[PDB]
């Protein structure tokens, strides 16, 4: 019930924290599953 | 603006006692599966822009190939940064997992 | 398989009203390609293979005083077999203004097909 | 009129100190039209306009002036103006440029895009572009890019094209700075002079323009490195910058006719030109980094100079048989005992390349191998035997022209003894393997040959004096 | 209660001895957060000096508040917070979708920041009736306009003379109105009241 | 890919200093000068902003009509989907604001 | 292929618009866009 | 998406809020005013709906930014409200507040010590502090004593946040997971329960007339009853030291109460911390001016050939004329002395305000909202308003975002082949030609690729388009073989240029077997029903082709069942 | 222009400007114009102009 439970988050002034997938889908951000579990960094020499 | 400096540090400090002490190291010694397959891809992604490559090609033209003869042979050189859910973390480097 | 397209250019005129498009080709400069699908009168010769894009009809516009083009549009082709002048009724002195041009598709039964 | 007119500027700035604005525009307005309406304004009340505004500059540098500015910027085919009324426009920009530099953007490239138009005609617009280079040096970056912006398309008017390159060279002469931008802008229109030619190897369209364009080219360079200017002067910068285009251009695309005779030209002017380019295409074909498809295209090339450029020394080509025979020795030396081991004759690629080359060398200049004895230099005799009987068998993997023609002759000059070795090995064929889907592309390398003759008429007749044609040799 | 207005000059330039100009030369300690192609994963100092900061000598930066003279000091941070500063293996994360790191630094620039007050030298190299042309350190462009010259300063076919009638040449000392960056190549406009 | 690439993929700028993603436009700069990003929520009117130190010119843009700005050059792109610009369009028609908190500062 | 309009988003023409179905738009020398 | 295309910048979180009729008025483009939408020749009426400053519109150019139809993002302008209007949103909310209110003294009619024991509760759990917003209730030790426990409620508060925040607790920020989120909701309705569960007002004892309203959002107020006008001229020596009522007479009295009962508002409004530190106002219940979105999400359809005006642009004109309309009725208005001048206009004003009012709370309600709406002509349906457009159907989540048309990708009758291999699916020539990836050239292909583009869009395995450098796109299509001979051989070239030196050009060729695709069939009900098969390109084929040994996963029958490949 | 190739996302400068003086300008100068030896080429000239004027010269 989109319009309700927007309302309920502007008068909680909610900060969406952006954890859930249904959230990162509607910001396009990477899944917090899979793949996504973790960050991978280049050993580099010199 | 100086404490701003000040600020950053904190941050980048508990991130890093989140990601942690090598030698106090807790999970899997072994390479997920969903570790392996993000290191081939990222890797042959590198390959394919001219990422200086660690090994003979012997011919071949897929860079994904390429990578995973790469990782055969433990030169990637690439980090696995491992979250735990309270967001603090473990580095593992991709030659000291165990792969299969 | 066959399909009846109506082609009816007084589609737009607000009732009884002067004819801005009549079937034919105008003395401007047009293709020339055209003539390869359409007849003088600007009506599809009978048996005429057609693919998308070809020419189905011609027509000089007045408003535009340029000769246009109806085109054919599914993506598989066919060949022209009935062509009907639709004549008006309401005592003749009405020049032609609506047209039924009747397609064949040919099936060789393809993979899909059901028996 | 005359005072009239005089009148009617003054009134109009102090109405513009009111802002009334009206009057200004009016003229502005005049000014901006077409150099097609007679209605624009004429040079005598121009004259005085611009004398007026050029006499206290500071009274227009307001958001009111802008318009007035632009259209003065903006007007119409000014390097066309009249002696007298061209200098007040000319003293005017001077002016404004130097009291608010920001306009410099604007009248630079209106500049730059008149590069299009013929040298008589450009003498203004270089005049100011090395006054405000040298007043506002910041500005060589736009300024820079101005000069790829312009550049007329290959589809454009060839007067178009070899104008906007005509002027191009002259900005060289006076902003260096700017030097290997413009060489690589040039060059870059090599692809396109690498599009003309080979293809065609309309098209009597781009034979004449790449023609028209090269002869330049070659012709500003003869000009701009002698050897006055090249102990003191950028004669040394043209050639680097040259050489340098044709590591990154030329070689590797590496199927051009149009455009590798810039560096076979230059080359030839002077000796140590050509020790340069000869060293140079050395490294490249036997440096330990490089691609083998480079170190094979950099062969080709070596072993085409030396056969064709006809201002080479005995000694320099020599020299070049000197490197490969003994490259060639040590090869065979130490890599013989790999052939019978597990892998393919693809192993030995650039060893086939090299001795190529050589060959190919020997076919052109072997009547300068030949000693006052009568001996071989680089005991030729002794030396390819030794190669066409090794286990690499290079009569087999070779250009199969080439590999032919060098049978001929070798034999002919009791050098070497091939024709029982290619019998045996086309026979071995109808009844030493290699995969053929890579075999293919060294097969196309090695037919390729970056200096066989030219086809462009005048381009030719200017090649005559550095090119030795088959005929000749 | 609200400021933006921390983007006003605080340039402050000291005025100098044994002279009378103020000395503008400046030396800022930053942080950057910049890309580092593939090509660079073997020289990532060099590739960031290539990509990045070598673009911004001798251009006037926002953020500096001048014209970046050059850099010393290059330092990559480690995206491993666990390392010793002194290392020369370390961490860029790399991104999601592309194969390019992103990293922090920190290096030194050089700022030559002239702020609104200061007074400049130049080299006087045009007169017109409309405004005198300077070069201040034979680099930056300057200018005086006509109404920005003293009153009883007057001109004639061209170049200036002053309030004793002598012409002026060369060495100018002149304070600054505004300066100019948004265009080309910066430049100063002075003022001699 | 889908969401992410066939989707709506849209690189889109937002204001780092007020998180909106509608505010944004392109300065219309004068001839010569090259067009920057500016956020029309976080700029002063220029009459406004002398009415109330020098003001440098780096600080001001200028959009179509010819309104002069001091400030929101605060602004970068971000990758989102473009139905999110819908979405947040919408509810602004509500009186509603979303607030996207960008990094880095 | 034409339709004359819209020249040619590149400056070495302006060669002839046509566009495909696909959307590029094709001019003659050859820049798809 | 593209891979040489990186993004810096990344978005972490979103913060939900109210535009002010400030901001709006700021940051709009435009003020729009004419109900007109165009001329007689098609062209955008200044001030109107379409004005050029809300983006470019059809062939015209965007007034603000200067860009094409295409290039245009858009621009927000706004319609000045000529009176508040209540946000048809918040009305419940608004009209809990306002039945709470006490009309003399200003604050809640909860007794204070009441009030402040909820916001110490709320407070708490802003840091998640659940245990001790239940150990704030074990403090007791008439109104000298009140204050001295609402004064040691406070230093508990302040004294448990401390150490929550010294050990690990607790972060200014707040802490909020669910069962914080539980124990707040709960608090939040037990106290609207007992805002609302009281008559006298329990802090200065009188009686305030009670409100009542519609489901249309009109408020009326109920006189007082006669043991109450009694009780209050009673307690009228302590203080000295039906109808309509207008929107402007409510916001009056909750801008009041909302100083007074600013306390607990601040925690009632907000389930973190409020670092902003901004105050919470009545306003924020309430519309001055109404944000017109940009110019390309309210452009006209066509359907077929006919073309049908944009159906939230029919709404906003509805308001602009009620707007003009009330701007007149106030210009009338004004023109009154009436200090000479005869008082029944009085009435005749308000009738023709209370209209006003009525239509556009309608209009409002109408378009969050339909709902909100007077039922037009009975008959007809409601046409939607912008409520029922982001509800309407599945909505756009279920619509646009679980699921998706999509661009890449083919469909086609499956046939059996026992021939490939149990991972491959057999691909018809007809998709291998007009399938590429975007394959990025390098040493390691460039034979590959210059066959390909050799090859053309037609012959497989071929191409279609290469991607220069600076991202252009040059179509292989109407070419030439010389042409294509001639791009072939510069695929490989360096860079001209600094910018994009980091780039390689890019081949959009032909698929091969080297490749993967992803097959589909529906209903897709578990994860196998959407596998990743190996691809074999089959000469003349027209039908995908599959393996028996997939049938089970993808619940496939060959009975003229399609899939989907997708690339 | 400006792409995430050739210019930083984000700078701040971490302390306030320090002041310094002439023998250090030149010192800098010295070392900077060494160590980079076309837009890098135009401007270390430029860079040479200005350590010739704070030496004192043309
Ligand atoms: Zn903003
Ligand atoms: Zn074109
Ligand atoms: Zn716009
Ligand atoms: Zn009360």
């Amino acid at each position: 019930t989109t319009c309700q439970f927007l309302t309920k988050a502007v008068l909680d002034n909610e900060r969406e924290q952006l954890d859930s997938p249904s959230a990162r889908i509607v910001v396009g951000k990477l899944n917090n599953v899979g793949t996504g579990s973790f960050d991978v960094l280049a050993k580099v020499p010199n | 603006p100086e404490d701003f400096q000040q600020h950053e540090q904190i941050r980048r400090k508990t991130l890093k006692e989140k990601a942690i002490p090598k030698d106090q190291r807790a999970t899997t010694p072994y390479m997920t599966k969903y570790e392996r397959a993000r290191i081939l891809g990222t890797r042959a992604l590198q390959i394919s822009m001219n990422a200086p490559v660690f090994v003979d090609l012997e011919g071949e033209t897929d860079p994904l190939r390429i990578a995973m003869k790469e990782l055969a042979e433990k030169k990637i050189p690439l980090v696995i940064r491992r979250y735990l859910p309270d967001g603090s973390f473990e580095d593992w480097s991709v030659e000291e997992l165990i792969v299969d | 398989m066959y399909k009846t397209e109506k082609v009816d250019l007084a589609l737009n005129r607000n009732r009884g009203d002067p004819i801005t498009q009549h079937f034919g080709f105008g003395n401007d400069e047009w293709p020339k390609e055209w003539l390869e699908k359409l007849d003088e009168d600007g009506l599809p010769y009978i048996g005429t293979y057609v693919e998308e894009g070809d020419p189905i009809c011609a027509y000089f516009d007045d408003t535009l005083n340029k000769t246009k083009i109806k085109t054919y549009h599914s993506s598989e082709p066919a060949y022209i077999e009935e062509v009907n002048l639709i004549g008006d009724e309401s005592n003749k002195f009405q020049e032609l203004q609506t047209v039924s041009i009747k397609y064949r598709i040919r099936r060789t039964p393809q993979i899909g097909d059901k028996f | 009129s005359a005072a009239m007119y005089s009148r009617f500027v003054k009134s109009a700035l102090d109405d513009l100190d009111k802002n009334d604005s009206t009057q200004i525009g009016i003229i502005a307005n005049q000014v901006a039209l077409p150099s097609k309406n007679p209605e624009r304004i004429n040079d005598k009340n121009l004259n005085i306009l611009l004398d007026i505004l050029s006499s206290n500059i500071n009274r227009i540098e307001s958001s009111r002036g802008t318009f007035l500015i632009q259209s003065i910027i903006n007007f119409e085919k000014w390097w066309e103006l009249p002696p007298h009324t061209l200098s007040k426009y000319i003293y005017f920009i001077k002016i404004l440029c130097s009291s608010i530099p920001k306009w410099w953007q604007d009248v630079s490239m209106i500049l730059v895009s008149c590069f299009i138009l013929p040298i008589k005609q450009t003498v203004c617009h270089h005049d100011m572009l090395k006054y405000f280079l040298r007043m506002i040096p910041s500005s060589m970056g736009f300024i820079d890019t101005y000069l790829a912006k312009f550049f007329p398309n290959k589809n454009d008017t060839r007067r178009k094209l070899v104008n906007y390159t005509s002027n191009l060279l002259k900005l060289r002469g006076y902003c260096s700075e700017l030097g290997f931008q413009i060489w690589s802008l040039l060059i870059e229109k090599i692809i396109s002079i690498d599009v003309e030619l080979q293809n065609e190897l309309g098209i009597k369209e781009l034979s004449t323009k790449l023609d028209s364009i090269l002869t330049l080219v070659s012709t500003h360079v003869e000009e701009q490195v002698t050897p006055e200017s090249l102990e003191s002067g950028e004669g040394v910068g043209v050639f680097n910058t040259l050489t340098t285009l044709f590591k990154t251009h030329v070689l590797p695309t590496y199927y051009t006719r149009s455009i590798q005779y810039i560096m076979f030209h230059v080359s030839q002017q002077q000796l140590e030109l050509m020790d340069s380019f000869l060293v140079t295409l050395i490294d490249i074909s036997f440096a330990v980094n490089e691609a083998a498809e480079k170190k094979i295209k950099s062969l080709q090339y070596l072993g085409s100079y030396i056969a064709r450029a006809k201002k080479l020394s005995r000694t320099q080509i020599i020299f070049v048989a000197s490197y490969l025979t003994s490259w060639l020795n040590r090869y065979v030396i130490e890599r013989e005992e790999e052939v019978d081991q597990r892998g393919g004759m693809e192993r030995f690629k650039h060893f086939y390349a090299a001795f190529q080359a050589l060959c190919y060398i020997f076919c052109f200049r072997h009547n300068i191998f030949r000693d006052t004895d009568g001996n071989w230099e680089c005991e030729l005799d002794k030396f390819f035997q030794r190669m066409v009987i090794s286990k690499f068998n290079p009569l087999k993997f070779c250009n199969e022209n080439v590999m032919l023609m060098f049978a001929r002759i070798a034999q002919q000059e009791s050098v070497a003894y091939c024709f029982s070795i290619i019998e045996n090995n086309n026979n071995e064929r109808l009844r030493s393997s290699w995969s053929l889907a890579t075999r293919q592309q060294f097969i196309d390398l090695q037919s390729y040959f970056p200096y066989d003759p030219l086809f462009l008429k005048n381009y030719k007749i200017l090649m005559k004096e550095y090119y030795i044609e088959w005929s000749e040799a | 209660a609200r400021f933006i207005k921390k983007h006003k000059k605080q340039v402050t330039n000291p005025i100098d001895e044994k002279n009378g100009t103020s000395n503008c030369i400046v030396r800022v300690p930053i942080a950057l957060y910049v890309s580092l192609a593939p090509m660079y994963l073997e020289n990532p100092l060099q590739g960031v000096m290539k990509q990045h900061l070598n673009p911004l000598v001798m251009k006037y930066n926002n953020k500096v508040g001048g014209v970046v003279l050059g850099y010393e000091g290059l330092k990559i941070l480690d995206a491993d917070p666990l390392s010793k500063e002194d290392t020369s293996e370390k961490l860029i994360k790399i991104t999601p979708d592309t194969p390019f790191g992103f990293t922090w630094c920190h290096v030194n620039l050089y700022v030559w920041q002239p702020q609104v007050g200061d007074v400049l030298e130049g080299y006087i190299f045009i007169q017109s009736a409309s405004h005198i042309g300077l070069l201040i350190h034979d680099a930056f462009n300057a200018s005086i306009k006509k109404n920005n010259i003293p009153v009883d300063w007057t001109f004639v076919h061209g170049h200036w003379v002053d309030s004793n009638g002598e012409p002026i040449d060369g060495k100018l000392r002149f304070t600054v109105r505004n300066v100019h960056t948004t265009g080309r190549v910066v430049s100063v406009d002075g003022t001699l009241i | 890919d889908r969401l992410l690439n066939s989707s709506d993929y849209t690189q889109a700028s937002v204001c780092r200093e007020c998180g909106s993603i509608l505010t944004t436009q392109q300065s219309v700069p004068r001839i010569g000068s090259i067009s920057t990003v500016c956020c029309r929520r976080c700029s002063m009117r220029f009459e406004d902003a002398k009415k109330l130190i020098f003001i440098d010119d780096s600080q001001i843009w200028e959009d179509g009509q010819g309104n002069k700005f001091v400030g929101g050059n605060e602004t970068t792109t971000v990758a989102i989907p473009f139905v999110l610009k819908y979405l947040d369009s919408e509810l602004s028609a509500m009186g509603i604001r979303l607030r996207y908190n960008v990094e880095p500062k | 292929t034409f339709i004359r309009g819209p020249i040619c988003g590149t400056d070495n023409c302006p060669s002839r618009l046509w566009r495909i179905i696909d959307g590029r738009r094709t001019c003659q020398y050859g820049h798809v866009m | 998406m593209d891979i040489s295309k990186p993004v810096g910048s990344e978005i972490t979180s979103v913060d939900f809020g109210i535009l002010t009729a400030k901001e709006i008025r700021n940051l709009s483009a435009k003020q729009i005013t004419n109900p007109t939408v165009l001329d007689n020749l098609g062209h955008p009426v200044s001030g109107g709906l379409y004005d050029l400053a809300l983006g470019a519109f059809l062939r015209n150019l965007c007034s603000t930014c200067g860009l094409d139809e295409k290039f245009c993002p858009g621009h927000q302008g706004h319609i000045e409200l000529p009176v508040p209007c209540y946000n048809p949103l918040f009305f419940n909310q608004l009209y809990i507040y306002l039945r709470a209110s006490c009309l003399f003294c200003h604050h809640f009619r909860l007794k204070s010590v009441e009030v402040h024991r909820y916001a110490c509760k709320l407070r708490l759990l802003q840091y998640g502090l659940i245990d001790e917003s239940y150990k704030l209730d074990e403090i007791t030790l008439s109104s000298t004593l009140l204050n001295e426990l609402k004064s040691k409620r406070s230093e508990y508060v302040d004294m448990a946040i401390a150490k929550a925040l010294s050990d690990g607790r607790t972060t200014e920020r707040g802490s909020f997971t669910a069962t914080v989120n539980d124990e707040r909701k709960k608090l939040v309705h037990e106290f609207h329960k007992k805002l609302l569960s009281r008559g006298k007002c329990d802090n200065c004892g009188m009686f305030s007339p009670k409100f009542r309203k519609d489901g249309f959002t009109k408020i009326f107020e109920t006189a007082l009853n006669e043991k109450q006008i009694t009780n209050n001229r009673v307690k009228g020596f302590i203080r000295q030291d039906s109808t309509y009522i207008l929107s402007t007479e409510v916001k009056n009295i909750l801008d009041t109460v909302f100083r007074k009962e600013q306390c607990v508002l601040q925690y009632v409004f907000h389930s973190r911390p409020n670092l902003s530190r901004k105050l919470v106002k009545a306003d924020s219940f309430f519309m001055d001016v109404l944000v017109v979105p940009p110019t390309r999400f309210r452009l006209p359809s066509k359907l077929g050939e006919e073309v049908h005006e944009n159906s939230q642009n029919q709404l906003l004109s509805k308001v602009l004329t009620t707007s003009l309309l009330i701007r007149d009725l106030n210009d009338d208005l004004s023109k009154l002395q009436k200090d000479k001048v005869s008082l029944e206009d009085r009435r005749v004003i308000f009738s023709r305000l209370m209209n006003a009012f009525v239509t556009i709370q309608n209009d409002v309600n109408a378009f969050i909202d339909s709902t909100k709406a007077q039922g037009r002509t009975s008959g007809k349906v409601p046409i939607p308003g912008v409520k029922q457009a982001l509800e309407k159907k599945e909505g756009l989540f279920r619509k646009h975002m679980m699921g998706k048309r999509v661009n890449y990708a083919a469909r086609s009758v499956i046939s059996p082949d026992p021939n490939i291999e149990t991972n491959e699916i057999g691909v018809p020539p007809v998709f291998a030609v007009k399938l590429t990836y975007p394959e990025p050239v390098t040493a390691y292909n460039i034979a590959e690729l210059r066959q390909a583009v050799i090859n053309g869009p037609d012959k497989w395995p071929g191409a279609t388009q290469i991607q220069n450098e600076d991202g252009s796109l040059v179509s292989l299509i109407g070419m030439s073989v010389e042409q294509r001979k001639a791009l072939a051989n510069q695929l490989l070239t360096p860079s001209s240029n600094v910018s994009t030196h980091t780039l390689n050009k890019k081949v959009y060729r032909h698929i091969k077997n080297r490749d993967v695709v992803l097959m589909n069939r529906q209903p897709t009900l578990h994860k196998a029903s959407m596998m990743g098969h190996k691809v074999r390109v089959l000469p003349n084929e027209k039908t995908l082709r599959l393996h028996y040994a997939n049938t089970g996963a993808y619940n496939a029958d060959f009975d003229g069942d399609e899939m989907n490949m997708h690339f | 222009t400006a792409t995430t190739l050739n210019t930083p996302v984000v700078i701040h400068a971490t302390q306030l400007p320090q002041h310094v003086s002439t023998d250090e300008v030149l010192q800098f100068l010295e070392s900077f114009i060494d160590e980079k030896e076309t837009n890098l080429s135009s401007s270390i000239s430029q860079l040479k102009r200005i350590q010739r004027d704070f030496k004192g010269l043309p």
